[PDB]
């Protein structure tokens, strides 16, 4: 059978970056050339192997991670990067061996007056391990006083809301990202 | 990076008036804009975040509004302590882009300056340099140009100006321009003019002196 | 809840300095901490940040020269300044960044002056009243406080007896890295023949006090 990229890339709604959705892909044949010969991606870079030469290759399992971030933040989706997304939302390992795919989704994810469904983790005590997924909504203690589940000065809700409006600058507009990690049941 | 241009760099008004400061973005930051107020000799203070949200503690006469590219700060009833400099700032920016800043001043009626000039003292001539000082006393507004003329040759280098803060009593400005030459240069000319143009002055007022008197 | 800043003064062009930001009520270990600088009249410039995870980002005018550090024990924030140049002469602030909520807590600033230096006393010259500075029975006279360093200079007239109509102008930095300022006073021209006008100049960095009398030159 063919691998279910259709339900990942053409999905109706994507997840918030802090709760990035992961799909495991196994026991199928995957044509990667139909993805790279679409030309409808603003970013599609591979770390580890060329796309045209990974269609000639097999892997035990293939993971597909998807989320929505800012255009200015699609840099941080790469090995060895720093920033609010790479540090507190979605980290790739230094020895990453997959492909990062992103495209502009302003027409779908931004509405007049602001779209606020998509969130990101702004406050965190320490950096994420690679492929860690944090969903805790514990109030963040930014001072010397216990916060105690109630917000206020130095007591902040860790997840902040994106403000996607269609008038935003390109880099500030929503972008959908798909991260294909390779680690034998998937071939081409 | 986006470019924030803040509209009235200089703004003058009276106590009890309503003022509006504008901050325009180059490309559209939705509502991620913050306003600050810096009083002379103090650090900035956050007044408004998220375009319109009042920071806890800020009086109610302040209010922000905007979304996209054009934003404005409004002070409802200007008070004596509100005369300061105000900065708008992009939020969630990778480079923390601030604006140029808007200075708030006390309004006044036009007052032409009192022009005076000063030839260099003999003490300074013994040392080898020759400073020539021109004085603009108690004027309004701060806009005022001072052209030095040496033998009716307009001079552009060798000059430096310095204005005072607005007066607590008369609310007037005063600047001082210092033309500094060497003795070897000063002793090779005679007329040293100081031509001043200001709103109040109908004609440009010039205050000169010959070196041989 | 405050941020107290210290550790800044005269540094040669090329040397290094370390600023410190001692926090209170705020843990620099768990916030975004910010450093901004401000040169006279040239506004607010961001320098760098340290995340609550260690990530340090810099302004391309400080990259390679400024380094942010953090001491969890002493709850202090530091800024290491190296390969300093004259363009860094400004007031340096530490604030706390709350992302979309602003920069709410600010410090007081530490002044950092970078110059070829040579602390030097001024040369007070008189600005003599003449017909070129008389009009309407009011005359202009003053002192020129030239070629001094570092700031400040304090100028009074008749040891505080004369304050009305006095304007002490802000200093200006010359090409030679030395400062010059002037202080003037407007007096009735009748008083030129009776009152004794003496400007009182103090420069505590060089322990220079100069009393210079200003009389109209014949």
């Amino acid at each position: 059978n063919l691998c279910p990229f259709g339900e990942v890339f053409n999905a109706t709604r994507f997840a918030s970056v802090y709760a990035w959705n992961r799909k495991r892909i196994s026991n199928c044949v995957a044509d990667y050339s139909v993805l790279y010969n679409s030309a409808s991606f603003s970013t599609f870079k591979c770390y580890g192997v060329s796309p045209t030469k990974l269609n000639d290759l097999c892997f035990t399992n293939v993971y597909a991670d998807s989320f929505v971030i800012r255009g200015d933040e699609v840099r941080q989706i790469a090995p060895g990067q720093t920033g609010k997304i790479a540090d507190y939302n979605y980290k790739l390992p230094d020895d990453f061996t997959g492909c990062v795919i992103a495209w502009n989704s302003n027409n779908l994810d931004s509405k007049v007056g602001g779209n606020y469904n998509y969130l990101y983790r702004l406050f965190r005590k320490s950096n994420l391990k690679p492929f860690e997924r944090d969903i805790s909504t514990e109030i963040y203690q930014a001072g010397s006083t216990p916060c105690n589940g109630v917000e206020g000065f130095n007591c902040y809700f860790p997840l902040q809301s994106y403000g996607f409006q269609p008038t935003n600058g390109v880099g500030y507009q929503p972008y959908r990202v798909v991260v294909l990690s390779f680690e034998a049941t998937v071939c081409g | 990076d986006i470019q924030l241009t803040q509209s009235p760099s200089f703004l003058s008004a009276s106590v009890g008036d309503r003022v509006t400061i504008t901050c325009r973005a180059s490309q559209g930051i939705s509502s991620d804009l913050a306003w600050y107020q810096q009083k002379p000799g103090k650090a900035p203070n956050l007044l408004i975040y998220a375009a319109s949200t009042l920071q806890s503690g800020v009086p109610s006469r302040f209010s922000g509004s905007g979304s996209g590219t054009e934003f404005t700060l409004t002070i409802s009833s200007l008070q004596p302590e509100d005369f300061a400099t105000y900065y708008c700032q992009q939020l969630n920016s990778d480079l923390y882009t601030f604006g140029q800043g808007t200075k708030l001043e006390i309004k006044r009626t036009v007052a032409a300056p009192s022009v005076f000039i000063f030839p260099p003292s003999d003490e300074q001539l013994k040392s080898g340099t020759a400073s020539v000082v021109c004085l603009l006393n108690n004027f309004y507004p701060r806009e005022a140009k001072v052209q030095w003329k040496v033998d009716n040759a307009l001079q552009s280098g060798n000059s430096q100006e310095s204005v005072t803060e607005q007066d607590s009593k008369d609310s007037t400005y005063s600047l001082s321009s210092t033309l500094t030459l060497s003795k070897a240069d000063y002793e090779k000319h005679k007329v040293y003019a100081c031509e001043v143009t200001h709103q109040g002055l109908s004609s440009p007022v010039t205050k000169s002196f010959n070196r041989g008197e | 809840v405050q941020l107290v800043e210290s550790g800044g003064g005269l540094i040669q062009p090329g040397g290094s300095l370390r600023l410190s930001c001692a926090a209170s009520g705020i843990i620099v270990s768990s916030n975004y901490m910010t450093w901004v600088r401000q040169a006279p009249g040239k506004g607010l410039e961001w320098v760098s940040v340290i995340y609550s995870g260690g990530s340090t980002f810099y302004a391309d005018s400080v990259k390679g020269r400024f380094t942010i550090s953090r001491d969890n024990s002493k709850n202090t924030l530091y800024l290491q300044m190296s390969s300093l140049r004259a363009e860094d002469t400004a007031v340096y602030y530490c604030a706390r960044d709350l992302g979309p909520y602003g920069m709410d807590v600010w410090g007081q600033g530490t002044t950092v002056t970078v110059s070829s230096a040579s602390t030097k006393g001024p040369s007070v010259f008189p600005l003599a009243p003449s017909s070129k500075s008389t009009s309407g029975g009011t005359a202009a006279l003053g002192c020129l406080v030239k070629d001094y360093f570092p700031e400040p200079v304090t100028v009074s007239w008749n040891s505080g007896a004369l304050t009305s109509g006095v304007h002490t102008f802000p200093a200006v930095l010359q090409s030679s890295g030395l400062y010059s300022l002037s202080s003037v006073v407007t007096v009735p021209s009748s008083s030129l023949g009776t009152q004794t006008y003496i400007c009182n100049v103090n420069h505590k960095p060089s322990n220079t006090k100069v009393d210079k009398k200003v009389e109209p030159k014949s």
